[PDB]
């Protein structure tokens, strides 16, 4: 069981500067060729950064000058400095161990990284009441900032008949979602139904019914 | 620097399909070619290396081919869960230049399925802040394409409504879709006969979820 | 008594990258004039001395080193250069003195997938003119490998995938690197002066 | 053995872009680096740079470093040396010299590419008689001349009595002046005696202005 | 980096007599594996490119007479021409190529030194000419004069002229070793025509006093 687990990314304002870091476990960091591989919004995969066992550190042409690869054998870790950082940086980080000839066989989660001016905001949840057969409902997350916001129904205890749909950027340059949910509206009445939003850039967390209306 | 090209961008095909897509590089670059998938929001997940080689755990279904200038990723029998972008990779760059594909998006193809549509109105807690938000939902539904028209008193409105789409669901492939119409309280309290119109190649005719402003 | 450029640079086989080649000229009369007025090599970069210059100086010892690598590569063979080359198996000096030749063998060295090998894996660099031929199983991480092949226990060598239709950078180039020791002793090769 | 031969003259404007020439000739060309040298007008020589075309590594000099680009065709043996945006600073002559390898001697030279960037125009030149001095030693020596005065770019070429005349004759360098213009002056020392017998015609030819000017310098007859 | 500094500026060697030019270095230039110091001497004559002379700092290139020969090591290197003949008048510049960046001297004028020789004097007024033009160039040209060093004043009515003289000196003759010199003073005519007086007075080593030329702006000569 190998793990890379990458930390660090959160919002950062333009020209700022960025520690990302990825931890390992099942492999020797020091010991790998280990690379930096991000992905813009909605784009596609854009190699950054390699770092040799024998030390030698490769850049891709977009951010040489700017970011730093590293490693430390003592906590088993990689590490990504990034300066001047400019929202072109906005993206999902990813660690990964390159095999060369075998490819990018083992690969983080991913750390996200977005470089904007706009300020931290929570957001506001409001209900999507319901009114034979199925019923639907729901909880609007509104005017929220930065990505992402996490959205279950009776803490947990509800995942069929679920959809929490792709954060929208509104004109305003805050983000809303929905999340809805379809029930028997025979336990329209007889079950309670609580929409569970948590925005931690904020640390927010709302707890929200969504019961009928007339 | 070696450019690598993928076709199609998107792809749609039924569970069983034989499904093929290439990748392109500029040049000669023999056997050093990887493929990837990635679902939405995961890491990606080497599935070929060599041009040829399956990774160990992946299935069988899985096999590349081509050496040179053309390389082919094969799906030999689609699977549901097998919707996701696919990527290709040079290998061996010198100077290293991890260059990957654009990409090819598979989508998974089914018979047709009408949404259910469901409409919302504003809540007082959010007509209280002074904005309101319509919502209109078309739920498990395929294929994707859907016309939602906004009608308030019987005008069609456009440029205050903003879509979003679920990415396919895992199981019966299907997808869901909400609308929503944003617009100031006052222009919310301007009008009453607020109607959601939808327009899917599996409905006969187009199907209308209405409300009247405070009922 | 003339020198045996002849043997090393028209060779029929070359030598792998990580098992590479050294001729030790010692006692002869080298003209370097075959070498830098011919119009065979693709790349002649010389460091610290110039070729037209050899030809009346005495050297202690010539080393002529020699390998088979690919044309993107080339480019790691001089001082201070890094790469799974010039880090993992063949490494130049900082303060090297002499000379860099390589030219295209695409015609030598492609058939119709040939057998050259370069070390993809080692824990450190290596030293200059280092030369190590181990094929023990790599260890990536730290379950010990007990010479048996496997995940994080990975075949230190790599083969190149040389066809002829490979982009210039896929294809193979030879390399003859000749570098000149002249430590305190007898000096045994000369210019024809 | 190997050759440098260098691109010709040029006239620029500030502002303007520029991209000199050096086209290698001969044997051994492959073994050789090709480093770019400026000398400004009175002054040193100042290494700018170095290339290897088979490759085009290139190392620059920390003063021209992000204020010129070296490149290479190595197709045609040819290195070459530009600017994006010209500076009236950047008038002087430029050498390539070739080295047979890095740390190693310039043993060829080009024979240089003279640049002038001056926001002047091309203009013929006025020529003038500096007469001969009516109080004159009578059996010694006399000087008279020709005064060059603005023209623009150089040269100028000046002979007496086209050609006839050359013992005793200086032509001084020209001076850039205020204005920009070039201005020069040609002097003969002659004897007193064939002040009066002998005719003295300088012949003045500017080139780039197309223009040529003899003018017959006479004792003023006061 | 590696910074060379030459010794003397200029230098003034009879026929035959030795010439010697020093350069030091800012930091030795001496690789101890091979035992070279990487330090060349380049000689260029007026209009012409530089020539390489000596490389490694003691090993002469082909086609260079043996009257010069360069020594020196570590940070200290001497260019010496044993006799100085006229074909070795120019400019002489050391330069490193230890490393990268390479370096020059600041160069070393070389040229023969001969008998003290007075220059003569000569002043021409404005051409008539000239004056329909609205400018006024009075020239003052000293001829055939040694050594190089030589002052020369303007005054117009006994008031010393200043920033409105350019002078031009000719590179040494190859025949007779002297040096030429011209100084134009230039005013606008208007300038011109308010005074009488034109004076060039000049100061060399060859004169026991001051040489002045004059002449009244109208007067004949
Ligand atoms: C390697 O072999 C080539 C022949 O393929 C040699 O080339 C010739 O060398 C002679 C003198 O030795 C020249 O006169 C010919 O013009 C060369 N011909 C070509 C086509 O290059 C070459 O000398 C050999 N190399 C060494 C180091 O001996």
């Amino acid at each position: 069981e190998v793990q890379l687990v990458e930390s660090g990314g959160g919002l950062i304002q333009p020209g700022g500067s960025l520690r990302l870091s990825c931890a390992a476990s099942g492999l020797t960091v020091s010991s790998n060729y280990m690379s930096w591989v991000r992905q813009a919004p909605g784009k596609g995969l854009e190699w950054v950064s390699v770092i040799y066992s024998g030390g030698s550190t490769f850049y891709a042409d977009s951010v040489k000058g700017r970011f730093t690869i590293s490693r430390d054998n003592s906590k088993n870790t990689l590490y990504l400095q990034m300066n001047s950082l400019r929202a072109e940086d906005t993206a999902v980080y990813y660690c990964a161990r390159d095999l060369d000839v075998y490819g990018l066989d083992v690969w983080g989660q991913g750390t996200t990284v977005t470089v904007s001016s706009a300020s931290t905001k929570g957001p506001s949840v409001f209900p999507l009441a319901p009114s034979g057969g199925t019923a639907a409902l729901g909880c609007l997350v509104k005017d929220y900032f930065p990505e992402p916001v996490t959205v279950s129904w009776n803490s947990g205890a509800l995942t069929s008949g679920v959809h929490t749909f792709p954060a929208v950027l509104q004109s305003s340059g805050l983000y809303s979602l929905s999340s809805v949910v379809t029930v028997p509206s025979s336990s329209l009445g007889t079950q309670t139904y609580i929409c569970n939003v948590n925005h931690k850039p904020s640390n927010t967390k709302v707890d929200k019914k969504v019961e009928p209306k007339s | 620097d070696i450019v690598m090209t993928q076709s199609p961008s998107f792809l749609s095909a039924s569970v069983g399909d034989r499904v093929t897509i290439t990748c392109r590089a500029s040049q000669g670059i023999s056997s050093y070619l990887a493929w990837y998938q990635q679902k939405p929001g995961k890491a990606p997940k080497l599935l070929i290396y060599a041009a040829s080689t399956l990774q160990s755990g992946v299935p069988s279904r899985f096999s590349g081919s081509g050496s040179g200038t053309e390389f082919t990723l094969t799906i030999s029998s689609l699977q549901p869960e097998d919707f996701a972008t696919y990527y290709c990779q040079q290998l061996n760059s010198y100077p290293p230049k991890f260059t990957f594909g654009p990409g090819t998006k598979v989508e998974i193809k089914r018979t047709v399925a009408a949404p259910s549509v469901f409409i919302f109105p504003p809540s007082d807690e959010q007509l209280k802040s002074g904005t309101a938000s319509v919502v209109c939902l078309l739920n498990n539904f395929y294929p994707r394409e859907a016309k939602v028209q906004w009608k308030v008193d019987n005008a069609l409105q456009s440029g205050n409504s903003q879509e979003s789409v679920t990415e396919q669901d895992s199981k019966d492939s299907t997808y869901s879709l909400s609308s929503t119409l944003t617009l100031s309280k006052a222009d919310y309290e301007k009008h009453k006969v607020y109607a959601c119109e939808v327009t899917h190649q599996g409905l006969s005719s187009p199907v209308t979820k209405s409300f009247n402003r405070g009922e | 008594n003339l020198c045996p450029f002849g043997e090393v640079f028209n060779a029929t086989r070359f030598a792998s990258v990580y098992a590479w080649n050294r001729k030790r000229i010692s006692n002869c009369v080298a003209d370097y004039s075959v070498l830098y007025n011919s119009a065979s090599f693709s790349t002649f970069k010389c460091y610290g001395v110039s070729p037209t210059k050899l030809n009346d100086l005495c050297f202690t010892n010539v080393y002529a080193d020699s390998f088979v690598i690919r044309g993107d590569e080339v480019r790691q063979i001089a001082p201070g250069q890094t790469g799974k080359i010039a880090d993992y198996n063949y490494k130049l000096p900082d303060d090297f003195t002499g000379c860099v030749i390589a030219w295209n063998s695409n015609n030598l060295d492609s058939k119709v997938n040939y057998n050259y090998l370069y070390r993809l894996f080692r824990k450190s660099n290596l030293k200059p003119f280092e030369r190590d031929i181990s094929t023990e199983i790599y260890q990536a991480g730290s379950t010990p490998c007990n010479g048996v092949e496997g995940f994080n226990c990975y075949f230190p060598l790599q083969s190149y995938g040389f066809q002829p239709t490979n982009g210039v950078g896929y294809q193979p180039y030879r390399v003859v690197v000749l570098s000149f020791e002249l430590l305190h002793a007898p000096a045994t090769v000369c210019g024809p002066k």
